[PDB]
C-alpha cells in the first residue's frame, strides 16, 4: 500500500525524468492448410469412391471453407505490413544527433538483409522448423525416424506456403523504420520530407506538455540513456527464453488439432476395426456395406468438427490483427495521445520488428521522477484584478511566487505578458496576495 | 540404412504409420513410401480475353508428372502439359504452360513463395514473375 | 437445483478473485484518481489540489479556468443533485441492468 | 470400455474447457488489476464541497 | 446411445467456446474504455458518455 499526503494547498512536480523502452508482441496469422478427402476418408479404394459420392459433396463445403481461411490469412498480412507505397534506403551517413541505430536497422553484411534483433527473435522461436514445404517431396527414403511432417502430409493434410516471404517482409520493416527515422510522420500523408532528428524529438516533447528548451539543453543525457535502454532491453530479450508465449500458443494449438485429427483414424466407430481392407474382403456387401457407412459418418462428423473448430480459431486472430493494424497505423505514424494505447507512460515513438508469425513493437517513452513538494494557490490578487496562469501553475519555495510548467520545474518570475485577468478578487477562494511584472515600465 | 534388432520385424512410426519393413528372405529392411499425389491447380486469365491457362502441382517436384498423367489417364489435351513443353520450378510445387521472364513487375495473380503469374501482350502469353514491392 | 446439477457432473469452479478484494482494487483506483488525478498513470502519485485538477480538465474542453473559480458553489450542487438523482433512479429500476 | 473404443475424445473435451476457465480469470485480472501499489484516502475529506 | 450423448456434449462444448469469443471481446472493450476515460480525458465524442 501506498498513502498519498493529500492537502488542499500542497502540490509535487517531478524534477528529472527518463526514457524507457518498452516491448509488446502481437500475432498475425496462422498457417494456412488445405485437406484431401478420398485419401483420408479411407485411403486410396474404389469401393469408397462407388459408396461415398452418393453421401453427398461435404469435401465441397470443407474445401469452399478451408480456402476462405487460407485466403483470408494473407489478406491479414498484407493488409497489417502493406500500408506504404515506396521503398525508402537510409543514407549511408548514420549519425543522428548521438542515437545509435546499429541494432534494429538493417545489416547489408549478413545473407538477407534481416536485422540483429530480428535475427535473435528468429533464433529463439526455433521450434516452426520452417514446415511450409520448403521444397518438401524429399522424404522418400527416410533414412531417420521421418520426423512427424512428413506423416501428416502422407494422410492427406497438406500445408500451403505462404504467400509473402520473410525477406520481402523485412525488406516492408526496414523501409517503415527508415521512413519514421527520416522524415518524421510526414510520409504518413503525402511524400516524406526529411527533418533533422533533433528538431523532430524537439516536436514530439511539444506535444506532450513540454517545451522544446527542455530537450535541446539536455541531448546528451537523452543520447545515453536511449542507448542503455536499448543494450538493456537487448539483453534481457536474449537471456528470457520463454518471454514469447502466444505465437507458441498458437503453434501448439494448430500441432494439437491436427495430431488429435491424426489419432482419431484409428477409432472403431462401434464397429470391427479400423482397417479397410479386411473389413471389405472378410465381410460380404450387405454387411460390408453398413460398417462403411458407420464408418464413413463417423470419420465425416470428425472432420465437421475439426474444421468448425479451424474456423473459430481464424475469427479470433482475425480480430487479433485488426487491433495490430490499427495500433501500427497509429503509435507509429503518428503520436498517440490516447493513454496506455502504446505503451505505459507519456508516448513518444515506436519501431517495428518482424517474427515469425506476427509483429513485435518498441515503444519509447517518458517518465518522470524526482518529484519535489512546493505549496501552491489557485490565483494572485494585485490592485484588486485576479491574475491566473498562460499555462502553468503558481508554486513557491516559501518566500518568493513562481510559473512553472506542469511536467518539469522551472521558476519564472510573474510578469503581465505570463498571465491574465478577469474580474476582482473577492470571489476566488484561494487568493494570495503578491505582485506582478510588466516588462516595459 | 536404420537397424532392426534380430528378433525386430517390422518398423513404425508415430500415429501408427508403417515406414520400414525388414524382407523375409534377405532381412534387410528395406524403407516403404506411400506413392505420388497432389493436387492441382488451374491459372487462367479470365474467358473473355483468351484461353490459354497455365497449370500447378503443388507440393511436388514434377520430373514424374507426365508419368503421372499417362498413369492416370487423362486426355492428351492434358499430356500435352505433361510432356514437358514449358516447366518451371517454385517452392510451391511446379507450374506447366508459362514462361519465366526475369524483370519485375506489381502482382495481380498469386501463387505463392512470392511469385506471381499475368497476362502479357509479348506475343500475347501467360508470363510468370517474381513480385516486386515497389518503385 | 445446483446440487442436482452437481451429481451430474457439471462442476461450478469458483473465481480466483473474491469480490472484496475486486472491491479493494475499486476503492484504489477512485483514491488515486481523486487525489492524484492522472500522473498516477503514467509514473508514482502525485499530490494536488481539486479544484486544481478541475481547472485542468476545464482546460481541456476548450473553456478557460475562469470560468470555475466563480462557479464552485453551482457545480457542487449540481454534482450532489445528479449524484443523489442517480442513486435514487438506480434504486427504483431494477431491469435497467439488462 | 466401450468408450475406450472412442478412446481420448472426452480427454480432448476437457483440454477445450479448460481453456477458457483460464481465459475468463485472465479476462478479469486484465480489466482490474492494473495499479501497482494499493491507495487509500485520508481521514479527513473535504473536497472543495 | 453413447453416440448421441457424446454429440450432444460436443455441441455443447461448442456453443460455449463460441460464447467465450464475445465475452472475450467485450472484455477487451471494457478494458480500454477503464484505462482510457478512468485514467485520463478522452477527446473522442460519444466513447464515453
Ligand atoms: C537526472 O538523472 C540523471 C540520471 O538518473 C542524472 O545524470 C547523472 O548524474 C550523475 C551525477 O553526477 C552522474 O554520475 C551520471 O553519470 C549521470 N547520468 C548520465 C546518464 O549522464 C541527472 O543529473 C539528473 N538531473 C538532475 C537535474 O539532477
Ligand atoms: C552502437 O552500439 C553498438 C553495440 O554493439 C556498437 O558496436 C560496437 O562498436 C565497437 C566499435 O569499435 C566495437 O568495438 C564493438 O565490438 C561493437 N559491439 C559489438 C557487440 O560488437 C556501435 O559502435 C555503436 N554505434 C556507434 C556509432 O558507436
Ligand atoms: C526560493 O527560491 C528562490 C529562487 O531560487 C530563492 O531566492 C534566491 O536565493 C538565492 C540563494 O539564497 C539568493 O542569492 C537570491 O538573492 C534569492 N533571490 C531573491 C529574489 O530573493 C529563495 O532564497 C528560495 N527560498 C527558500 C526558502 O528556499
Ligand atoms: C491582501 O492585501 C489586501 C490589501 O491590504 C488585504 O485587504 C485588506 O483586507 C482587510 C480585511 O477586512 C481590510 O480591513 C483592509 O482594509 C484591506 N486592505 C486594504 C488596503 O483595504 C487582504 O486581506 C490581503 N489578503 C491576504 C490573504 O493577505
Ligand atoms: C483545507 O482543508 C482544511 C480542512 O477542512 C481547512 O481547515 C483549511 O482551511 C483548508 N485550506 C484552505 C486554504 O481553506
Ligand atoms: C511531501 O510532504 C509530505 C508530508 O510532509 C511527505 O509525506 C512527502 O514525502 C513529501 N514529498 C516527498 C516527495 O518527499
Ligand atoms: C526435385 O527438385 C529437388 C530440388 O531442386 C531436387 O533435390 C530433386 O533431386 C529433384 N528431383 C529429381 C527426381 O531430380
Ligand atoms: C535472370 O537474371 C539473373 C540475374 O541475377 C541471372 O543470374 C539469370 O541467369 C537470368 N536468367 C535468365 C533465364 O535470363
Amino acid at each position: 500500500e501506498n498513502s498519498v499526503a493529500y492537502s488542499n494547498n500542497s502540490i509535487a512536480i517531478p524534477t528529472n525524468f527518463t526514457i524507457s523502452v518498452t516491448t509488446e508482441i502481437l500475432p498475425v496469422s496462422m498457417t494456412k492448410t488445405s485437406v484431401d478427402c478420398t485419401m483420408y476418408i479411407c485411403g486410396d479404394s474404389t469401393e469408397c469412391s462407388n459408396l461415398l459420392l452418393q453421401y453427398g459433396s461435404f469435401c465441397t463445403q470443407l474445401k469452399r471453407a478451408l480456402t476462405g481461411i487460407a485466403v483470408e490469412q494473407d489478406k491479414n498480412t498484407q493488409e497489417v505490413f502493406a500500408q506504404v507505397k515506396q521503398i525508402y534506403k537510409t543514407p549511408p551517413i548514420k549519425y543522428f544527433g548521438g542515437f545509435n541505430f546499429s541494432q534494429i536497422l538493417p545489416d547489408p553484411s549478413k545473407p538477407s538483409k534481416r536485422s540483429f534483433i530480428e535475427d535473435l527473435l528468429f533464433n529463439k522461436v526455433t521450434l516452426a522448423d520452417a514446415g511450409f514445404i520448403k521444397q518438401y517431396g524429399d522424404c522418400l527414403g527416410d533414412i531417420a525416424a521421418r520426423d512427424l511432417i512428413c506423416a501428416q502430409k502422407f494422410k492427406g493434410l497438406t500445408v500451403l506456403p505462404p504467400l509473402l516471404t520473410d525477406e520481402m517482409i523485412a525488406q516492408y520493416t526496414s523501409a517503415l523504420l527508415a521512413g519514421t527515422i527520416t522524415s518524421g510522420w510526414t510520409f504518413g500523408a503525402g511524400a516524406a520530407l526529411q527533418i533533422p532528428f533533433a528538431m523532430q524529438m524537439a516536436y514530439r516533447f511539444n506535444g506532450i506538455g513540454v517545451t522544446q528548451n527542455v530537450l535541446y539543453e539536455n541531448q546528451k543525457l537523452i543520447a545515453n540513456q536511449f542507448n542503455s535502454a536499448i543494450g538493456k532491453i537487448q539483453d534481457s530479450l536474449s537471456s528470457t527464453a520463454s518471454a514469447l508465449g502466444k505465437l507458441q500458443d498458437v503453434v501448439n494449438h494448430n500441432a494439437q488439432a491436427l495430431n488429435t485429427l491424426v489419432k482419431q483414424l484409428s477409432s472403431k466407430f462401434g464397429a470391427i476395426s479400423s482397417v479397410l481392407n479386411d473389413i471389405f474382403s472378410r465381410l460380404d456387401p450387405p454387411e460390408a456395406e453398413v460398417q462403411i457407412d458407420r464408418l464413413i459418418t463417423g470419420r465425416l462428423q470428425s472432420l465437421q468438427t475439426y474444421v468448425t473448430q479451424q474456423l473459430i480459431r481464424a475469427a479470433e486472430i482475425r480480430a487479433s490483427a485488426n487491433l495490430a493494424a490499427t495500433k501500427m497505423s497509429e503509435c507509429v505514424l503518428g503520436q498517440s495521445k490516447r493513454v496506455d494505447f502504446c505503451g505505459k507512460g507519456y508516448h513518444l515513438m515506436s519501431f517495428p520488428q518482424s517474427a515469425p508469425h506476427g509483429v513485435v513493437f518498441l515503444h519509447v517513452t517518458y517518465v518522470p521522477a524526482q518529484e519535489k513538494n512546493f505549496t501552491t494557490a489557485p490565483a494572485i490578487c494585485h490592485d484588486g484584478k485576479a491574475h491566473f496562469p498562460r499555462e502553468g501553475v503558481f508554486v513557491s519555495n516559501g518566500t518568493h511566487w513562481f510559473v512553472t510548467q506542469r511536467n518539469f520545474y522551472e521558476p519564472q518570475i510573474i510578469t503581465t505578458d505570463n498571465t491574465f485577468v478577469s474580474g476582482n478578487c473577492d470571489v476566488v477562494i484561494g487568493i494570495v496576495n503578491n505582485t506582478v511584472y510588466d516588462p516595459l515600465q | 540404412n536404420k537397424k532392426f534388432l534380430p528378433f525386430q520385424q517390422f518398423g513404425r512410426d508415430i500415429a501408427d504409420t508403417t515406414d520400414a519393413v525388414r524382407d523375409p528372405q534377405t532381412l534387410e529392411i528395406l524403407d516403404i513410401t506411400p506413392c505420388s499425389f497432389g493436387g492441382v491447380s488451374v491459372i487462367t486469365p479470365g474467358t473473355n480475353t483468351s484461353n490459354q491457362v497455365a497449370v500447378l502441382y503443388q507440393g511436388v517436384n514434377c520430373t514424374e508428372v507426365p508419368v503421372a498423367i499417362h498413369a492416370d489417364q487423362l486426355t492428351p489435351t492434358w499430356r500435352v502439359y505433361s510432356t514437358g513443353s514449358n516447366v518451371f520450378q517454385t517452392r510451391a510445387g511446379c507450374l506447366i504452360g508459362a514462361e519465366y521472364v526475369n524483370n519485375s513487375y506489381e502482382c495481380d495473380i498469386p501463387i505463392g513463395a512470392g511469385i506471381c503469374a499475368s497476362y502479357q501482350t509479348q506475343s500475347q502469353s501467360i508470363i510468370a514473375y517474381t513480385m516486386s514491392l515497389g518503385a
